[PDB]
């Protein structure tokens, strides 16, 4: 029963067969802001199902010697839809996401992804004092490649990242992982273009294995943002 | 209280606290802008409110900027004020800025 | 109409507006009075439910800072081949918010002030060889403005008869006194346009209303056979503080304590022709974002 | 906490939120 | 534009007011960066002569 | 008391002294499109106050011997603001206008505007049997200038245009001019680039002229469209 | 409405057409010493309308490079009128003041003048450190001269000068400025011959500018004592 | 659900169970979810009344214990032919809980915290022969970020007109302020995934809402003959604390107080490719008994 | 014991006994 679901957002819709019972981040389920949470006092736009859907970004090929992949949020989805279009024309920004995470392959393929949303996720360099740079962090659509998966690339640890909300996706049992993410800032809005609210990380812990025929198995990613606010209207950048 | 907008060399004393506009022969044409940062020596710092800010840290709330026009009865215009949110840089032509 | 204000006030939400005979957003500089526009007027607004509170920038705590008011050192040595003009073991100071300048453009916001005032003597000793920091005990003696003051360490003024003293010393916390409100009206004078007599040669802006009195600080204890250099300062704290009239801040620098002359600096900012520091034209953005 | 026999040797006194700014951004008389 | 006719002065003039309104708040209290000294006004020295 | 007006939509306002009573066009007040005329089944999205606020053109000069000028309807708001990211973007568009006209002088100037809005104004070529092309046609923000005004460039007339939703700038009374236009069209939605509901025409029936100082006397035309739908979500063409 | 004003005290009334909303400092108007506020405890003589009327002052010439006049109060009256001999035979003093500043010019000329009455105007030096002297302050009927009126000559700024009682005459609005003053003293009761309340202070904002034929434009006050009381009859000085 | 838990929780006795279709040892990590199979599901229990209390893990007992956050020496001396780069009888400090490595792990096991700091400042001094050691006055000055810092001991800065100053002696306690919740938000962001400038050139990492202030420390005395040595060390201690979203502990060193960069040790534990050190097999056991 | 004038100023308050592991533990929507 739990296998089964669709997931409509405006007009996009996700079946899946062969998913887990999907994850609300620390039990909250996105909003709007409320009135005596807000602070700017402008009317926001609330532009709903022409951004309240499904964004699928660029399949990643899993590999042999694959290390991981991140997104950042809202940074992957700025430029994508009238998403995209309202985060330029805006100077503040709410919502939450809807992730949707797929990889299928053989019954006779195993291994294991750990599709992960983290807070925050401020990054660290390795061997080096200097911080990283603007381009190290802002990838966009593409995403990036974890270096050192297993300190989640900022010191701390892989073993101990099942604090965040978080799903797996074992290839014996499950096909797709679903993470519902509230809004998760300090701030009740948020300058899109400066600072990202979550990250997505999808990890190898037990690599792609077969001894049948190779096919490329891909991990596809589709966010659908939820209930998206805007403020401070002007030009875009 | 007033504003001095006009925080440029050979405005000497109370010509800074005016804006000299004129007729133009072009449209759309940019008069004046004025920066926002009240911590910074700007046009909004010797003001009321640019004043007892500055003994503070964090600031919040709405302004109001206000204009008053000192031309002759004779004298018609009309004028554009625009307020940009952050984010990029100040705008120049009038298509950007009245978005 | 006076009210009760403890927060910011709220938003209320706004729609489209499109009205002949209205125009909240045209205003009337001319009458003196500042615009009433209100921001539901001007925009679309939300409803915007705001708890900042205000209590900040009351002006109660705007000026319940202690505040340094004097400070003073002096040599505590033997003194019989020192000069007459220095301070032979004890100081005179008139009481006074002039002398630096944090305390003082912050208390010309004002034109008339009613408080009171706690004093608080912060007194640091150094040695003038090194062999050790004396606990020497000090008289900061309340003298009235205009009485007698003393003229030596130990002369008779020091008795206190009804001068209230206070005896302290260099080892304990620092010797704390309310000083009342103590003018002959109702409010302090911050500002006074006139002269304070009956002749046309009298000083211009010093109500002696308005001075509190003279501070006679003095070492009780007698020198030893080396000296020390002890310093004394003298912090003020307003409290229970009524305002009226509010004022320009003082842009340009202070010149003396006794007036309010003006000179500025030679170049913006603060300059007299030139408060604000300059930019290259009036539509040049000094912090333009690249 | 004031053991003094007078009144002005108590604290500040912090409570006083009464406003009224219309006698400096409204002083018109209509 | 501004279109004036010809005995109108032809260059005029604004002046730029600004207020708070009052949903405006400060907070945490510092001191001001407007003013300040590097030495002993004048006659303070006689307040103790 | 018909002089002072204010229009305040979005985070756009114009206040104006020297105005006459405005115009809605054929009595009728702009709205959403309600559920007993609607054909496209899917949500649509109403950005609001993104889009329902006063978006002002290029001004052009008035001189000696000016015809006229002419601008479409949404065409001269298609690639500004978040209005034209709405209209690129979907198929469909549905939405009313509030057109204000600025135009002063002072007070030793004479002359006339007519300032009228015209539904469906097929235009004609002169002295040729070949129609009109696309770049004739689809101007843009710069709009157009009259040919022959006289016949309103489609063989009628200009002295009959009053029947029309119309103001007059008379330089001795007002200087502006306000419109408010609804939906005018046979469908209840439609495509935004290849047809147009409106075109506003200005027109100088009564020349600029005066014995003072020759100044530049610009026409300024802000539009703010009103109520905007937008059905039928895909890329950007 | 607000534009006409009729002021009558005494034998003396002034009406104005083209006035603004009158100004009343602090909100507060003028009345007579109450029995719960006095001092002296001799009756006080109040002679109402010989004192309580218009005094009109000497005119000055708005010119090209004007900076600015000042009127010390209750300086400027001590010797005019029925108020000079009621100063002069007594000791003590209390009244308030109705200032009417006058000032017009063709509808060709521009300008701007700041009238605003100062409480306690102590002024300032300029590059001396020796305090202004007693003819430096009591100029008495003709009044003084701004030096740097910038700086309010007491260091302070001209720009924050909207703190204090004030209104402006712009040219093109109004022709006239009209200031209530109340009692403004921390006693009840003064000396009025060492010691000034108010300070009018017209100050040239906007400078004076018209292409039309050069005509002197004069500024004249009108200053009426309001409730004046006069404790401890003696001779006159 | 949201409850109340004063206690760990108690035990209750089971019997054999042999029951088709229901299997509570079986479970599903791929949900996210943790097991939810008790002690009772998968052993035969007895009936536990469990009276171990839970209050000592607390996040306000986890996080209030009073931490070293600054720790500075400097020379108390006649600064004169010192160089410029040193601290000539004053220390100015950003307040940061980075630069100790307990405070700063213990701190980023959070997203996110919201909370009152009590700061207690501990003065200690050395001899810089001996002679005795100095009753010293320090002044401890707060200062907002980016605010005007001082640039001598005996600066016209000192005079805290509105900064909040703490007058202290080496042999009082140590002075001890409660800093507020001072973050412009509702949270420090112990984290912050972005840049704090509106360019592409700001730090990466450090939000300056985050940051608390400045803490300029002077001696208010001034030089004795001999030199001493003065250490500051300046002690924190969270209170009324929220704390939202924990985080993974951070295993690897800190190599900077800007940043999460790392390294790792050279051979395991905490190395980077090893977090734990190593065993023979996985079928070794590390402590065996014999 | 507070006898300051600030609600900040009071000491630890380590009365908060409410718990909520199941936002970690079952953070699934059945």
């Amino acid at each position: 029963s739990d296998r089964v679901l669709q997931l409509k957002l405006g007009n996009s819709a996700i079946v899946t067969q062969e998913a887990a019972n999907y994850c609300c981040a620390y039990g909250e389920w996105p909003n709007y802001l409320p009135d005596h949470e807000a602070v700017a006092i402008d009317k926001p736009t609330q532009p709903e199902t022409a951004t309240d859907r499904f964004y699928t970004l660029k399949s990643v090929k899993w590999e042999a010697g694959s290390t991981g992949w991140w997104w950042k949020l809202p940074d992957a989805l700025n430029n994508i839809g009238m998403f995209g279009q309202n985060v330029q024309h805006h100077y503040l920004y709410r919502s939450g996401f809807l992730i949707h995470v797929q990889c299928n392959a053989t019954r006779f393929h195993q291994g294991a992804l750990l599709v992960v949303a983290i807070p925050e996720h401020q990054r660290g360099a390795h061997n080096t004092n200097t911080s990283p740079g603007f381009d190290d962090i802002m990838k966009g659509e593409e995403g990036g490649t974890f270096n050192h998966p297993y300190v989640l690339d900022d010191g701390t640890s892989l073993a101990c990242a099942t604090i965040f909300p978080h799903q797996w996706i074992n290839l014996r049992t499950n096909n797709s992982a679903t993470i519902v993410l509230p809004w998760m800032n300090a701030a009740p809005m948020d300058f899109p273009l400066r600072h990202n609210q979550w990250t997505l990380a999808i990890i190898p812990v037990v690599p792609l294995g077969t001894r049948t025929m190779s096919s490329m198995v891909p991990i596809t990613v589709s966010i659908a943002p939820m209930c998206c606010e805007f403020n401070g209207l002007r030009h875009a950048i | 209280s007033m504003m001095e907008i006009n925080n440029t060399e050979s405005a000497v004393g109370m010509e800074r606290l005016k804006v000299d506009i004129s007729a133009l022969t072009d449209v759309d044409q940019l008069l004046f802008n004025i920066p926002l940062d009240i911590q910074l020596d700007g046009p909004l710092r010797n003001t009321l409110v640019g004043n007892i800010s500055r003994y503070y840290t964090h600031w919040s709330g709405s302004l109001e900027m206000t204009f008053m026009f000192c031309g002759s009865f004779m004298a018609t215009g009309k004028l554009i004020l625009c307020y940009t949110p952050p984010g990029g840089s100040c705008p120049t032509t009038r298509e950007t800025a009245m978005l | 109409i006076e009210s009760i204000i403890k927060t910011a006030t709220d938003t209320v939400k706004s729609e489209i507006n499109a009205e002949l005979g209205v125009v909240p957003s045209l205003n009337a500089v001319e009458t003196g009075a500042t615009s009433n526009t209100e921001p539901e007027e001007a925009i679309q607004t939300r409803t915007v439910i705001n708890q900042h509170g205000v209590s900040e920038t009351l002006v109660e705590n705007f000026l319940s800072r202690a505040a340094l008011v004097s400070k003073r050192s002096f040599e505590y040595k033997d003194h019989t081949s020192s000069a007459a003009q220095t301070d032979k073991n004890f100081f005179k100071w008139t009481i006074n918010t002039r002398s630096f300048v944090q305390l003082r453009r912050k208390l010309e916001l004002f034109t008339y002030l009613r408080f009171d005032a706690e004093i608080t003597i912060l007194t640091t000793v150094a040695v003038n060889t090194y062999m050790g920091l004396p606990n020497l005990t000090l008289q900061a003696m309340f003298v009235p403005t205009g009485a007698l003051t003393p003229e030596k360490q130990d002369s008779f003024h020091w008795q206190s008869g009804s001068n209230a003293s206070v005896f302290f010393k260099i080892s304990d916390p620092p010797a704390r006194m309310t000083i009342p409100f103590m003018c002959i009206n109702s409010a302090y004078s911050v500002f006074y346009d006139g002269f304070a007599g009956f002749e046309k040669s009298g000083l211009y802006g010093i109500n002696p209303a308005d001075t509190i009195g003279n501070l006679c600080v003095r070492i009780v204890n007698e020198h030893q056979p080396v000296g020390f250099t002890v310093t004394v300062r003298v912090y003020m704290k307003p409290k229970h503080i009524k305002a009226w009239a509010p004022r320009p801040p003082r842009t340009l620098p202070y010149m003396s304590i006794a007036n309010a002359n003006y000179k500025g600096k030679k170049r913006a900012p603060n300059a007299l022709n030139a408060i604000i520091g300059n930019r290259d034209s009036v539509k040049t953005m000094p912090h333009n974002i690249v | 906490i004031n053991f003094y026999k007078d009144s002005y040797a108590a604290s500040a006194s912090k409570q006083d939120f009464s406003q009224d700014p219309s006698k400096f951004t409204e002083p018109v008389v209509e | 534009n501004l279109i004036v006719p010809s005995e109108s002065s032809d260059t005029c003039s604004l002046i730029g007011f600004i207020a708070a309104k009052d949903d405006f708040s400060l907070r945490l209290m510092r001191d001001s960066p407007d003013i300040g000294q590097i030495d002993h006004l004048h006659a303070a020295e006689a307040a103790y002569q």
